[PDB]
RNA sequence: AUUUGGACAAACUUGGUCAUUUAGAGGAACUAAAAGAAGGUUUCCGUAGGUGAACCUGCGGAAGGAUCAUUAAA
RNA sequence: CCCACUCGGCACCUUACGAGAAAUCAAAGUCUUUGGGUUCUGGGGAGUAUGGUCGCAAGGAACUUAAAGGAAUUGA
């Protein structure tokens, strides 16, 4: 793991309420990755 | 997952009753003199427990 | 910790019976405050019944802020002690006993960039009654001043303490607690203090912090039911 | 299925020599009689236990991990030695040990204190143990009288035993490194041992040995000090306070001692301060 | 028709007490803790024991007839610190909820003008 | 790895356990323990 | 040596047990018996 | 220490007491001498009980054990652990056979003196038992509960069995 | 108080005799046995100590040790 | 209190047409190699061995089969 050293832009309530509510962005890369294949091939 | 203010001496900390005391022991650690680096390390250890907690 | 999984202790081994709720026994009491008070409903208080109950109301101190006394916010940050003295059918004539601030005032004035005065005298009133006067005041910078801070030199804090104590002095000695009572709620021993001491350097929160009540001579019923401004009962039959 | 039993023992949760002259040497000053039958302390994975098994009668392995337990037990299984070696596992500073005449040790530090004491007190006591302390605390057993290191442990050590240095072990030996020094000792437990109560000598040190630089009389100035000696006093003639008082001014005067410091002090002063106060009554413990 | 008590909260470290008595001080009408309300020594502290405190004091209070208190919050000063902790914060915000009318809120601790040594030694303390 | 360390202590017999009390007692969690009478007669 | 010979057998003389003697430690705190058995039986 | 329990032998020859200084001592009764004293606990002794039929005795403590002395050798027979809690009460049943034990944590536990192994552990109390009785050799048991609850235990070994 | 004699008689020691459990070592039977990662630690100076010392501790001192936010007022 | 000036002080910021390899220095500068007066001082971290010096204690009885002479809920 990595721990973030800079200000974080989401304030205390924010991170609350995210969680609130495996990852969006890792499949993200993986559509992309499936449209960069396939263009490719 | 909390919020601290260091005004001058006095410092201040928010966030939940378990939160602000896992950051209070790194602060004093800090005071107590203990270099950055190694309380640096001591947090990405709690901060792995907090999530799969 | 009342789990089970604590240790017992030695002391858990023999306790008495909660057989007896202590307000069945209890009394209320009203308390009074003198006349220099606008408000002299100040609260009541409770002791057992007597078997006697005046002599643990007799030594009995509360204290109150002066807002609630005067009806007014300005004196919010001001608290007053008012010690029973006598009780007459569950009023509880009470006299002044001392006066102090809250601490969230005081440490408001306290600021960096300016010198702290403090100045403490022990004198009697004309009525015998021993006290101390604790004054605070504190350095204030001209309307076009410059310098970021308004240190005083300890020649003018020596000078300014001087004259305080002596209107201090002066104010107790001339003067009843009754009457120094008077003079505390307006605050008009502040004011004597700053027109008297801004010749010498100006200043700004310039106030009694403290009063204490060292000795009392013997009390005296009468002067007491003249501060607070005899009746025959009813035949049980 | 014997996880039921060694789980409620142990939770299966070092610094490990890499030097094999010291262990050679630590067998070699031992000089293992055939006929010894040899405990070991801190045996480890088994180096130097298989050298001791080579030249003994029986080795008795006492061991507070259960994994190198089984390290030893592995490396000895199926052996001509297997029959000779008696592993014990667990603390073994509450149980009465068996008997032996040579302990060799790599002790935890931690434990170095009880340990050498444990041997002293052991009834018919080994003639001759090898153990391996720290520099600073097998200093202050070799801490002659007079040495800025000679202290209660000193004292007590010195007359159940002779303690005499073998060698220093340098903390690069070690992986991972210690951030302490080491060396090796050797204890020769006196036989017979000498016939003063272990109390009443013990009882003696540690009220001299508070400020050990500090005269002998300021020593016994002390208010609990004087309440103790009073009561055990007391104690004596069952079966004050000024007159104990004077009770110890006359022997600290007549014993030449009361301006003396405890650091530069032998065993003969000692034992005439502890005879002057039994003449007198009182007796420390 | 307003009886005014003084509710004297003491918020140390590891504990909290909730204590309401007469306008003198003199009489007790209820003292309650976190540690009789909760199970374990850690959690004696916690927020949630000062809550089932302060909530047990109440109902006791307008039984006995008082419904206002003056809050008098305090932590244990002298040479430890000097401001009350989330334990006394939580007491605070139960009492207003219990329905009892809350007068003046002052801050009490004893600050000494100078102190003694404290228990750490030179090197510090709270590891 | 720790089952395997048990089941090698269990296997032998030259190895004795101390709980906490000091008493000293066998691997399987048994006490460990001639008369001229017994073997003659 | 011999002095020491000395003094350890004199203390020979004045000995006694500790137990009682408080320690030097403590300066820094400053019909039958189974007659039940016969009237059940009977 | 304060002394918690008082036991009288079955032939009122000797009688022990119980104390929390962590030891127990055997006066004889006629004279009141100290015919022995028992040390061997790391907590105050809640009490201590003769056995009824033959020369033991059980001393409970709060150590969280309760163990069986031998009055003879005056030495410990045997230490019965498995308490979460001190131990309050312990009283022989079944003759010599079995003892039965009562802690703060509210769990009754009926041991095998012989064998020194919980047999069996009723649990109807929610508090600590300062009080156990028992009537017929154990037949009959009653243990109060510090809110008031009392528990009337009866034996049914023999009815058990038959079904 | 104390003495003689006559019965009742607890308790103690002793060899036997019946009943009850009960400890090791043997011998010889019967029954049962459906599982399958990493993870505590500032560097020293002077002085004083150390018996659960892989190092600890008391007092005074040093940086030769990583400064974010708010902040003139109105 | 404000402004301007002037002595002495704790310090600070920007720069050196100077110095230094550099960090940096109003001195650690005195226009290429050198003299205003005067006091003192000089010519790191790990190991190896010793024809050297000085020091440092106490005390008055082995033997088993080497071994299936075994393990085994797992075997023959
Ligand atoms: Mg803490
Ligand atoms: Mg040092």
């Amino acid at each position: 793991f990595e721990l973030s050293d800079v200000k974080s832009s989401k304030s205390l309530a924010e991170i609350y309420e995210d969680d609130y509510t495996l990852s969006e962005e890792l499949q993200k890369a993986h559509s992309e990755i499936s449209e960069l294949y396939a263009n490719l091939v | 997952r909390t919020r601290i203010v260091l005004a001058d001496s006095k410092i201040h900390i928010l966030g939940g009753f378990t939160h602000i005391r896992m950051a209070r022991e790194s602060v004093v650690s800090l005071i107590l003199g203990s270099p950055p680096g190694k309380v640096y390390g001591n947090l990405r250890t709690v901060a792995s427990r907090l999530k799969e907690r | 910790a009342v789990g089970k999984n604590k240790r017992l202790s030695k002391g858990k081994k023999g306790q008495k019976k909660r057989v007896v709720d202590p307000f069945t026994r209890k009394e209320w009491f009203d308390i009074k405050a003198p006349s220099t008070f606008e408000n002299r409903n100040v609260g009541k208080t409770l002791v057992n019944k007597s078997t006697s109950a005046s002599d643990a109301l007799k030594g009995r101190v509360v204290e109150v802020c002066l807002a609630d006394l005067q009806g007014s916010e300005d004196h919010s940050f001001r608290k007053i002690k008012l010690r029973v003295d006598e009780v007459q059918g569950k009023n509880l004539l009470t006299n002044f006993h001392g006066m102090d601030f809250t601490t969230d005032k005081l440490r408001s004035m306290v600021r960096k960039w300016q010198t702290l005065i403090e100045a403490n005298v022990t004198v009697k009133t004309s009525d015998d009654y021993v006290l101390r006067i604790f004054a605070i005041a504190f350095t204030r910078k001209q309307a076009n001043q410059v310098k970021r801070h308004s240190y005083a030199q300890s020649s003018h804090i020596r000078a300014i303490r001087k004259v305080i104590s002596e209107i201090l002095t002066k104010e107790v000695q001339g003067s009843t607690l009754a009457q120094l009572t008077s003079k505390l709620i307006p605050e008009v021993i502040n004011k004597e203090i700053e027109n008297a001491t801004k010749d010498i350097f100006p200043l700004q929160n310039i106030h009694v912090r403290k009063v204490k009540l060292l000795k009392q001579p013997k009390f005296d019923v009468g002067a007491l039911m003249a501060l607070h401004g005899e009746e025959k009962g009813k035949k049980v039959t | 299925s014997a996880e039921k039993h060694l789980s409620s023992v142990f939770k299966f949760n070092q610094h490990i020599l890499k030097n094999p002259l010291v262990a050679q040497g630590i067998v070699d000053k031992a000089q293992i009689r055939p006929s010894d039958v040899v405990l070991e302390v801190g045996p480890g994975t088994g180096n130097l236990t298989v050298r001791i098994l080579e030249q003994a009668k029986n080795v008795v392995a006492v061991e507070m991990d259960p994994r190198m337990a089984a390290e030893l037990t592995k490396r000895v299984r199926g052996t001509p030695v297997e029959k000779k070696l008696e592993i014990m596992l667990g603390d073994f500073m509450k149980t009465e040990l068996p008997y032996f005449d040579i302990c060799i040790s790599n002790t935890p530090y931690q434990i170095s204190s009880p340990l050498v004491f444990k041997l002293i007190n052991q009834p018919r006591p080994p003639r001759v143990s090898i153990l391996m302390f720290q520099r600073e605390f097998a200093l202050r057993l070799l801490a002659r009288p007079g040495d800025s290191l000679y202290c209660r442990l000193s004292a007590n050590v010195q007359m159940w035993a002779n303690v005499t240095h073998i060698m220093k072990v340098g903390k690069n030996n070690f992986r991972p490194p210690p951030q302490v020094e080491s060396s090796v000792v050797r204890l020769e437990i006196k036989n017979p041992r000498p016939q003063v109560d272990y109390n009443e000598w013990d009882g003696l040190l540690r009220i001299v040995f508070v400020r050990k630089n500090r005269t002998i009389s300021a020593g016994f100035k002390s208010t609990t000090v004087m309440d103790i000696l009073e009561k055990n006093y007391k104690t004596f003639l069952a079966m004050m306070h000024d007159v104990v008082k004077e009770k110890i001014d006359t022997v600290l005067k007549e014993t030449d001692l009361g301006d003396k410091r405890a650091g530069k002090c032998d065993q003969n002063d000692f034992l005439r301060l502890l005879y002057a106060f039994h003449q007198v009554g009182i007796h420390f413990s | 028709s307003q009886v005014f008590g003084v509710a004297r909260i003491y918020a140390s470290f590891n504990d909290t007490f909730v204590h309401v008595t007469d306008l003198s001080g003199k009489e007790t009408i209820a003292r309650v803790t976190g540690g009789m309300k909760v199970k374990a020594d850690r959690d004696e502290s916690s927020p949630y024991a000062a809550m089932l405190a302060a909530q047990d004091v109440a109902a006791k209070c307008k039984e006995v007839g008082i419904t206002a208190v003056h809050v008098k919050i305090r932590a244990t000063g002298g040479t430890r610190t000097k401001t009350p902790g989330p334990g006394g914060q939580a007491a605070l915000r139960a009492l207003a909820r219990s329905g009892l009318r809350i007068g003046r809120i002052e801050d009490v601790t004893p600050v000494p003008s100078d102190s003694t040594r404290k228990k750490g030694g030179r090197r510090g303390r709270r590891l | 790895k720790r089952n395997d360390v048990v089941d090698t202590l269990s296997k032998a017999k030259n190895i004795t356990v101390i709980n906490q009390k000091g008493e000293k007692k066998d691997v399987s969690g048994k006490t460990k323990k001639p008369d001229s009478t017994n073997i003659k007669l | 040596r011999e002095e020491r010979k000395t003094i350890i057998g004199k203390l020979q003389d004045y000995k006694i047990d500790t137990s009682l003697l408080t320690s030097s430690k403590r300066l820094g705190e400053g019909k039958k018996y189974n007659w039940r058995q016969r009237v059940e039986m009977e | 220490k304060d002394i918690n329990a008082l036991s009288v032998s079955p032939n009122d020859s000797i009688f022990a007491t119980a104390s929390y200084d962590k030891t127990c001592k055997i006066w004889n009764l006629e004279n009141g001498e100290l015919e022995a004293t028992l040390a061997n606990h790391k907590r105050g002794l809640w009490d201590v009980s003769f056995c009824q039929y033959d020369k033991l005795l059980a001393t409970s403590s709060g150590d969280k054990t309760v163990k069986i002395w031998s009055l003879d050798t005056f030495s410990v027979m045997k230490t019965l652990e498995g308490h979460t809690n001190a131990v309050q009460r312990c009283s022989f049943i079944n003759k010599q056979k079995q003892l039965i034990s009562c802690g703060a944590d509210g769990l009754i536990k009926i041991w095998d003196c012989s064998s020194g192994e919980c047999l069996k552990t009723l649990d109807g109390h929610n508090n600590r038992l300062w009080a156990l009785s028992t009537m017929n050799d154990g037949d009959m048991i009653v243990s109060a509960d510090a809110d008031g609850v009392f528990q009337f235990w009866k034996d049914c070994t023999e009815q058990e069995i038959e079904e």
